[PDB]
């Protein structure tokens, strides 16, 4: 295991999971999808301010929240993710968050072992999360059908405001 | 004249003549095929073992005809068309299977008269009782059948996939921890013999393990067929302990001590008192020395303190289901209760439902 | 099943269950408790004239009808029974008959299976009987409290003219 | 009961994980037959009634006469073992318990709800059973909305989404004044 | 291989293995233990009518079926055998047939090779037989314990109606 | 088995010293064929498959169809004589023993390790055999890292080289307090 989580990531998770009554001007800077990284010393899980996605921009500059999110993951390193999905089922309309464990084969072993052995140190601190998505290849995470297969299986008819 | 009794066991087919003290033909129920040797021949020989009676219900009918043909010709050494054969079926048996069994028996072997009985009621009658839950823990399954004045309640019959087969598999797994590698089918028979001759249920598993980890008098010595002498330590009580703690195998279902309580609580509230004091055990798996005391302790821990639990275990509970059928078929007043071939010709295979 | 009942046992049951106006000299030879057995061929249910209890003798030679009845049952064989109980409840005074199924463990299986599978052949012919008492161990049938527990439970305060 | 009757064919679903698969099979392949005894006769002979379900691990299991036997318990509780009458007779017993002058508006206004009443063909069976039970003179009309599974939630959502319902709620001030007993007076 | 089986031996095996309902006068001439031999030309497996054992005589003239059977085998030639054993186990009472391959060292090689290479030609035609007993020395086949060791091992407590 | 089949050509390696040469030959010239029966057909006719190994004493021995026959035992253990199924069927038997809902993530996450899985072309054969065994609907993905020989050691080395792992070790003081049973609680 080893690596633990910092206070900023826990604060961001508590901010994203539990939303409250907010003003229409502030509600547009909420966090939609944020990744997690390691510092220089590889001892804390820190979010990078560079790569991120806001809730405000979704549907505007970012035509597709998921489509613009696949290319945001670096293919030469291991990364965490937290995607807020809005999928439509035959039964009803749900809005859940997804934990994506990005781990390509092109990354070095030093970045794969650290992120694989410390996954229980981050997932345990993220209380209330259900949808877990482990993705190693890039083609499997690039496809749109896999998210509906993991979320609800064949029941999900539409994903992110558009049908499958 | 004499009647045959072919008990369709999940792992051992018991066959013999009515009136005897024990079955004559006892062989494992396997139909070997290479990549068709049935029964005892498959163990000696490169074949894929198949069980048509794996879980108490006949799912592979094609091999049951070969099983019965072997049992009649190469095991009982008698003609089936000249001797009536009594058959036993596992509880919760569908009507289609009950009809197919008698249809096959009447159309293939052309036996003049047959009868189908329930294993639970036979095992209960063999213990001098008519009302009481019977524990049928065989080789493939473990059934808890509560019976009221000879009428089993089908809604409270609990079925457990934990049986002697999983116990033998767990013994094979835990014997490799010491260094004894039994992986092939030939060594499986030696593991089964070790389980039958040296295993016992402890009164307290956690306390017994404490003494086994320190004392050396518990270690026994078994003689392999090739002359080697292997020693078994704390594996004598760990193997039958799975019946009460199925976490050893991995199934989430509760042990045989809690499924009995769950089945008793499912019957009528006014007949629960006669079921706690009439728990009867049967099957070859319940032959471990000291299982009745452990069952009584666990039930008294589970059941209310006011009512008393009496667990009776006859010494012949291994073949009690066959002895009951043999005595029922050896009756001088039972020759008129059989299902003759004429009644079958008149009523089709559905005659067994009305007669039984 | 197999074994059926003879005419003598049915006549005895009809004689015991339904009593009529009788003379004081004849009323003392009525049947109080009679057992049932099997013949040499084990095909009919026959009562043995040897072991029996009269109504006349009860309260005289037989100080206790139940106490002298336990030892009358053989412990090495299975037997039927028919006991006419006179118990006192808190609510009232009742007089019913009890069917005792004696089946010890020391008896051979040939005598246990025959008597257990043919119990419906005898109990069905005994119309109007309610109190059924199945006893296997000897200690459970020897105790006096079990009869009051089966008959009326905790309500029976006195059994056979004497309190519990 | 579906878990119990699926083991008769050879499908052993005993754990909690397989219980979800059994529930999905019951939701996707079970249906109430108009006549149970007649339907069983055709199911014992015909082979077109047997469906095929895909397990999460890729296995394809076939279900035969268990499609109509599972929901048949609602009308014949002897399958489970309870002595209580089926849902077709408890309704008649409850209607006969109300006023005699309002029984006519109850026979023609039988509404079904809950997720269990989502079986295709349950309304026809209910109507047949009630017409067999109820007198012949009066008519029985059984209406079954297609959204009866979440109707109890949709009703509350529409009641709470009213623009004139914001003044009917129980605010915290009234609670502080009246204790927990305010819900009895307000509702 | 070479040597095949005749019709008489197959008929005798089918007669011995599968018994049927027979009259009490005819049941006493059934075949208990029969040996097999070769003709003048050594091309067929034929039973010799001279040396044999009936079921009727067992227990009468032949006090011991096995004891009188050892001396029946010639020590200067190779022979087949088929013994119907009636042994008692701790578990139960069984009645099986035993295939005894008698092959002493004093026999010439011409009679040993023919009977050893054609053993699969006779054993394959005897369907349903399980207990195989290969005996070369005379002392090993003369002993009574070896039959119980091959049949059931240490479990056989009694052999042929008498304890070990 | 390689020592046994090399004597069929005339190369007698019986001693422990020649066993190292046999192991080097197995490590440098053996490979798993995609189809054993088809590969043997071409090996019996073609001559380009025969390689040449240099013994430590200077002798040059040629190996023919023994390049793919030696690792073929892992899929057909009848070559050695054990009745247990090959490594391609034990995997399927173990996957079918877990939960039914997690079997899908086990078929697409088969990882190979150990020095024996270093044969070129074993991943394709494993995938083919599993796809033949597993249901057709679900897909099988077999990933084989190039460093799978020492992956079990590299993992431990990286886990022990962590700057935040120095507080997770079992120091001697905790051992003195808790006996040898401390490893069960800590690990
Ligand atoms: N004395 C014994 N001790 C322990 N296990 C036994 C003993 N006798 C039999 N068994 C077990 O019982 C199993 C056979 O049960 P079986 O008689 O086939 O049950 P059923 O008749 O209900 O199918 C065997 O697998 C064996 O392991
Ligand atoms: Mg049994
Ligand atoms: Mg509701
Ligand atoms: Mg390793």
């Amino acid at each position: 295991s080893g690596v633990a989580v910092s206070d900023g990531v826990i604060k961001v998770f508590n901010d994203m999971k539990v939303r409250k009554s907010s003003t229409p001007e502030e509600v547009k800077k909420r966090k939609k999808a944020v990744l997690f990284c390691l510092s220089e010393d590889k001892k804390n899980i820190i979010l990078e301010e560079g790569k991120e996605i806001l809730v405000g921009d979704v549907g505007q500059t970012v035509d597709d929240p998921y489509a613009t999110f696949v290319k945001m993951l670096p293919d030469k390193d291991c990364r965490y993710a937290l995607y807020d999905a809005t999928y439509e089922t035959k039964e009803s309309k749900k809005e859940d968050l997804v934990f994506i464990f990005w781990a390509p084969e092109s990354a070095p072993l030093k970045s794969k072992m650290i992120y694989a052995s410390s996954k229980d140190a981050i997932k345990k601190k993220l209380t209330g999360i259900k949808h877990e998505l482990q993705a190693n290849c890039y083609e499997e995470v690039k496809d749109r059908c896999t998210l509906a297969e993991k979320l609800g299986g064949s029941a999900v008819i539409s994903l992110e405001g558009k049908p499958l | 004249t004499t009647a045959l009794v072919c008990d369709n066991g999940s792992g051992l087919v018991k066959a013999g003549f009515a009136g005897d003290d024990a079955p004559r033909a006892v062989f494992p129920s396997i139909v070997g095929r290479p990549r068709s040797y049935v029964g005892d021949e498959a163990q000696s020989k490169i074949l894929t073992l198949k069980y048509p009676i794996e879980h108490g219900i006949i799912t592979n009918w094609d091999d049951m005809e070969k099983i019965w043909h072997h049992t009649f010709y190469n095991e009982l050494r008698v003609a089936p068309e000249e001797h009536p054969t009594l058959l036993t079926e596992a509880p919760l048996n569908p009507k289609a299977n009950r009809e197919k069994m008698t249809q096959i028996m009447f159309e293939t072997f052309n036996v003049p008269a047959m009868y189908v009985a329930i294993q639970a009621v036979l095992s209960l009658y063999a213990s001098g009782r008519t009302t009481g839950i019977v524990l049928d823990s065989g080789d493939g399954v473990t059934h808890n059948v509560p019976i009221y004045e000879g009428y089993a309640l089908p809604h409270a019959i609990m079925r457990l996939d934990l049986a002697g087969r999983d116990l033998t598999d767990y013994l094979m797994k835990i014997l490799t921890e010491r260094g004894y590698s039994f992986v092939t089918t030939a060594e499986r028979e030696i593991v089964r013999d070790i389980k039958e001759k040296l295993c016992y249920v402890a009164l307290d598993f956690e306390n017994e393990m404490a003494t086994a980890a320190s004392s050396s008098s518990l270690e026994k010595s078994y003689e392999l067929p090739d002359g080697q002498v292997i020693t078994i330590g704390n594996e004598r009580f760990r193997c039958p302990e799975t019946l009460f703690q199925p976490s050893f195998i991995g199934m989430e279902s509760a042990g045989i001590h809690e499924t009995t309580y769950n089945s008793i609580m499912k019957c009528d509230i006014d007949i629960r008192k006669d079921l706690y004091a009439n728990n009867v055990m049967s099957g070859g798996t319940t032959m471990y020395p000291g299982i009745a005391d452990r069952m009584q302790k666990e039930i008294t821990a589970l059941a209310p303190s006011t009512m008393k639990i009496k667990i009776i275990a006859p010494p012949e509970r291994k073949y009690s289901v066959w002895i009951g059928g043999s005595i029922l078929a050896s009756l001088s007043t039972f020759q008129q209760m059989w299902i003759t071939k004429q009644e079958y010709d008149e009523a089709g295979p559905s005659i067994v439902h009305r007669k039984c």
